[PDB]
RNA sequence: GGUCCAGACUCCUACGGGAGGCAGCAGUGGGGAAUAUUGGACAAUGGGCGAAAGCCUGAUCCAGCCAUGCCGCGUGUGUGAAGAAGGUCUUCGGAUUGUAAAGCACUUUAAGUUGGGAGGAAGGGCAGUAAGUUAAUACCUUGCUGUUUUGACGUUACCAACAGAAUAAGCACCGGCUAACUUCGUGCCAGCAGCCGCGGUAAUACGAAGGGUGCAAGCGUUAAUCGGAAUUACUGGGCGUA
RNA sequence: GAACUGAAGAGUUUGAUCAUGGCUCAGAUUGAACGCUGGCGGCAGGCCUAACACAUGCAAGUCGAGCGGAUGAAGGGAGCU
């Protein structure tokens, strides 16, 4: 199906992550449609934690994406922020 | 690396002072600094324009202590930036840790303030760094470790950058060694006689 | 911080190696050569200017100059090796290794096949002997391991090395026969290598017989009997019936007087090659026979100058294992090459010495090539 | 990493009879100037199945090897003139190596030893509580609370203490192009060489030694592409005799 | 307020000169290789040749809440002991 899922990016043992809407059947960092925000572990200063831009999330919800439980529980996280 | 040697070969070499000695008591009574390093000291032996554009850039690079391939670096960013690359060059090397604490008088030469850089002394916003490359922002407020502040060579070279001609654009508290880097200065306040558009030139070719 | 004039003599530190020419040690000693061949000639040997000469005299003159000196090693990276290979304590009898020696068609491949019930006589071209091959046995008595080695006589430089690790020697001769050249070789192969031989007179059951003459064969080249004098024992054997083959077994595990105290099977394993081949599926292969200590699976292994890392480890018949004792014969797969017999392989336990070791082996082996 | 048919090539066999497909991850032989470990874990991100625990995953995350590249840091710092001894050159006076060394006084980056020490972690189990679900305070879904539980990397990043200058410089070149010069050997030899060209008795060009110049954990050589080449010329060339 | 701003020549045909014209050099780059030498770390890269032949391990399984069936603990215990 069409999931939201994480995208691996940065470097060796500092990981970045881009929010990407995929057809279920690529490689993790593959094809993907479209990227709706990010998430970034370390953070830290003037960094960011995570963005998520929610016109696009609450439309790709709507068209029946299945985020995965990481996404699922930082969606949340970001919409109480 | 780093050049680990005699010094007042490169200050004969070069044919000016080159300051690379505590500047204690003079520096033509240490070498007697008017013949070329070597056996064919006496021989004037004019030299072409290629030679010129060389010793010109071999100088300023001896004087900061800085190899051929970070100083490549240091050309290309300068180029990249805005406004004559020329001053630009010197705006950039006039940064660097190890001369801005020179600057500051913590250190008698340029390598006695890498060392102190190096080894864990200095530290710039009220952090440790040890890298004698960190290209000190204005506004930062540099200072030494306070288990380290009781140093013979610090206040040893106090006095000596006392009278060697004020900078007039860093400041310091003597009493906790601690001082403010307010800004880059103008190439006018630098020594007039650098002539960076031979290393222009030579580095353009 | 002043200038002060120094007083007394100036010493200077003098790098000495195996050999140094005196205008190089004046050079070392900031001294003229001219100064220094007078010295020489006013006391002892006269040199010339540029003779060289050894470490000794080299470090005489320096200590009597009073200059500090160090001897140079041209092996460095060797004995630091040695010294830091290992130190163990404790010590357990480990199972003997007896070789079998004798002349052509003798009966020694039919001796060792009734002693193992394996009968590898049948198969071998042509009928004879062309490989050293080791085998571990569980005895009645207990456990052995045997060397068969081929008795011609353009092996033998396989029998010397097989001579170099057995601390026993059976000496296998025909009733029928007597004493034949390579019974003569063998002889001085176990006098060389300094070795206990007990002699084995096979074919016992042909109605020839004459077990006696052997007897003063032997003496003659200074093996004597139980009786006489007595340095080995003798046994009549019959190999193919295995008629006294118990009694053979007894007096050869009777020698078992020299201790044999293995060290512990604690520390690092040593060992020497026995057989190398090179297999197109596994790479080179080697057949080693531990001499001390322990060798186990994964595990950094210096041989000859082939170095690497012990990928699979087999005994004698396929099925690997993980394990290897104080003298059992494995074959070990994960060379980079393949070695030749009679090397020592050694466990490093540091993969990056054993790296520069090899590498310095194989330099300096293509250039004495 | 499925089926059937045919083919080439290997193999097992008790001789009747079957099997195989590393251009998946490690690995071997071979070819070559030349390119690495039969490693750890599903802790994280994904994928398959399940309802859920959970199971599988050579994807992936991590380790091993190799100056292969890019970047950064070390191999000490200050004082120190009898301008030591030695080497080299010389007009035999001296000059140079050279404050370089020695001596004197400082500091401990990195490596060494020891003690502290995050972040990668979202969740799962259990009990209670509140909403919705109907017809129902039940089961179930979701909030929250309390307890418990999770890391291969890993002896993590990092921080602190200890002793000492101790553990750590090489390569090419020096006739012009092109920065850097003199001696000693050899004599159209031995040799060098990108192009001009050097060598036949004073060779700054061969081979060494002193000195110097470039780079620097690298330095040179070889191979290859573009540039310089306006030398295929659109930008931007020419054709009387080149 | 920025997203660019940039272009060098030399040696060699002659007794000497100008031109034509080829050869060569100074720069930047490699999935490099070889020679000499070699302390550390971070981040990357690593069969370009034989789509040559492959020994041995692993790389694709899951669902008992779809279905028969066989293995059927803990226990309630009973009986003889
Ligand atoms: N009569 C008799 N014949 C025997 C005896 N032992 C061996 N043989 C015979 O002698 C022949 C050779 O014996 P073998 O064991 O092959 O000799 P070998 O020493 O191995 C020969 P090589 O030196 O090459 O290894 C065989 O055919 C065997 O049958 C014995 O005790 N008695
Ligand atoms: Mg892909
Ligand atoms: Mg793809
Ligand atoms: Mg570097
Ligand atoms: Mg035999
Ligand atoms: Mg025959
Ligand atoms: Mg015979
Ligand atoms: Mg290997
Ligand atoms: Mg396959
Ligand atoms: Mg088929
Ligand atoms: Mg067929
Ligand atoms: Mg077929
Ligand atoms: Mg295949
Ligand atoms: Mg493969
Ligand atoms: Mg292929
Ligand atoms: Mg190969
Ligand atoms: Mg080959
Ligand atoms: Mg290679
Ligand atoms: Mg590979
Ligand atoms: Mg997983
Ligand atoms: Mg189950
Ligand atoms: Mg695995
Ligand atoms: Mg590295
Ligand atoms: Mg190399
Ligand atoms: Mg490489
Ligand atoms: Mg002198
Ligand atoms: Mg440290
Ligand atoms: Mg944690
Ligand atoms: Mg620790
Ligand atoms: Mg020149
Ligand atoms: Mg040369
Ligand atoms: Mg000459
Ligand atoms: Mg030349
Ligand atoms: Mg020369
Ligand atoms: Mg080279
Ligand atoms: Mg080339
Ligand atoms: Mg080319
Ligand atoms: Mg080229
Ligand atoms: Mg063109
Ligand atoms: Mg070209
Ligand atoms: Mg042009
Ligand atoms: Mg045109
Ligand atoms: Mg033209
Ligand atoms: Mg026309
Ligand atoms: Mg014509
Ligand atoms: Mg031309
Ligand atoms: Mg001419
Ligand atoms: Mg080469
Ligand atoms: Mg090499
Ligand atoms: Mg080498
Ligand atoms: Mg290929
Ligand atoms: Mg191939
Ligand atoms: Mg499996
Ligand atoms: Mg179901």
């Amino acid at each position: 199906m069409v999931t939201i899922r994480l995208a691996r990016g940065g470097s060796k043992k500092r990981p970045f992550y881009h929010l990407t809407v995929t057809n279920s059947r690529n490689a993790r960092d593959g094809r993907f449609v479209e990227r709706i925000g990010f998430f970034n572990p370390v953070a830290t200063g003037g960094e960011v934690r995570l963005s998520v831009d929610q016109e696009r999330a609450t439309y790709w919800l709507g068209q029946g994406a299945q985020p995965s439980e990481r996404v699922a529980q930082l969606l949340k996280d970001a919409a109480k922020a | 690396a780093r050049y680990i040697g005699p010094k007042c070969k490169l200050s004969r070499r070069e044919g000016t002072d080159l300051f690379l000695k505590s500047g204690a008591r003079a520096l033509d009574s240490k070498c007697k600094a008017e013949n070329v390093p070597g056996q064919h000291g006496q021989r004037r032996g004019r030299l072409s324009d290629y030679g010129l554009q060389l010793r010109e850039k071999q100088k300023v690079r001896r004087i900061y202590g800085v190899l051929e391939r970070q100083f490549r670096g240091y050309y290309q960013e300068a180029s990249r930036r805005k406004g004559s690359t020329g001053e630009n060059l010197l705006q950039l090397l006039e940064c660097r840790l190890d001369n801005v604490v020179y600057r500051m008088g913590f250190g008698s030469t340029r390598s006695e303030s890498r060392q102190l850089v190096s080894h864990k002394a200095i530290t710039v916003n009220g952090q440790t760094v040890n890298i004698p490359s960190y290209q000190v922002k204005a506004g930062d407020v540099v200072a030494v470790r306070e288990k380290s502040k009781n140093q013979l060579r610090i206040a040893q070279a106090l006095e000596l950058c006392g009278q060697r001609g004020r900078v007039e654009w860093v400041e310091v508290d003597l009493d906790k060694k601690a001082g403010t880097f307010k800004s880059a200065p103008a190439r006018s306040d630098l020594s007039a006689d650098i002539n960076e558009n031979l290393i222009v030139e030579l580095y353009s070719k | 911080h002043g200038f002060q004039n120094p007083t007394g003599p100036i010493v200077r530190e003098v790098n000495i190696g195996e050999t140094i020419t005196v205008a190089e040690l004046a050079a070392q000693m900031s001294v003229k050569g001219a100064e220094v061949v007078k010295f020489m000639f006013k006391m002892g040997s006269p040199v010339t200017i540029n003779q060289v000469l050894d470490q000794e005299t080299a470090q005489l003159v320096a200590e009597e100059l009073g200059h500090k000196v160090k001897l140079v090693s041209e092996n460095a990276l060797e004995e630091q090796l040695a010294e830091s290979l290992k130190f163990e304590g404790e010590a357990v009898t480990r199972a003997p290794v007896v070789t079998v020696m004798g002349h052509v068609d003798h009966g020694k491949t039919s001796l060792l096949d009734y002693i193992r019930r394996a009968k590898v006589a049948a198969g071998e071209a042509g009928g004879i002997t062309q490989h050293i091959g080791a085998y571990h046995v569980e005895t009645e008595r207990g456990m052995v391991t045997f060397l068969d080695t081929p008795g011609h006589a353009a092996f033998t430089a396989m029998r010397a090395r097989g001579a170099q690790a057995t601390d026993i020697v059976i000496l296998v001769v025909a009733a029928d026969d007597g004493v034949m050249p390579q019974t003569q070789e063998a002889v001085q192969h176990a006098k060389a290598a300094g070795v206990p031989i007990v002699v084995a007179v096979n074919k016992i059951d042909k109605p020839e017989a004459n077990p006696d003459n052997i007897k003063n064969g032997l003496a003659a080249l200074d093996v004597i009997p139980e009786e006489w004098g007595g340095d080995a024992p003798f046994v009549p054997v019959s190999a193919k019936l295995g008629t006294g083959v118990d009694e053979l077994l007894e007096a050869v595990l009777l020698q078992a007087e020299v201790l044999e105290l293995k060290a512990t099977p604690s520390a690092p394993g040593r060992g020497v090659v026995v057989e190398s081949r090179l297999d197109k599926g596994r790479g080179p292969v080697a057949t080693v026979l531990v001499q001390d200590g322990t060798l186990r699976q994964g595990d950094m292994v210096l041989v000859g100058i082939n170095y690497g890392r012990v990928r699979a480890m087999l005994d004698e018949n396929g099925k690997p294992i993980k394990e290897a004792g104080p003298s059992i014969p494995v074959e070990i797969l994960g060379l980079d090459g393949t070695p030749d017999a009679g090397d020592e392989m050694t466990v490093v336990a540091d993969e990056k010495k054993a790296r520069e070791v090899a590498l310095f082996r194989q330099g300096k082996f293509r250039e004495v090539k």
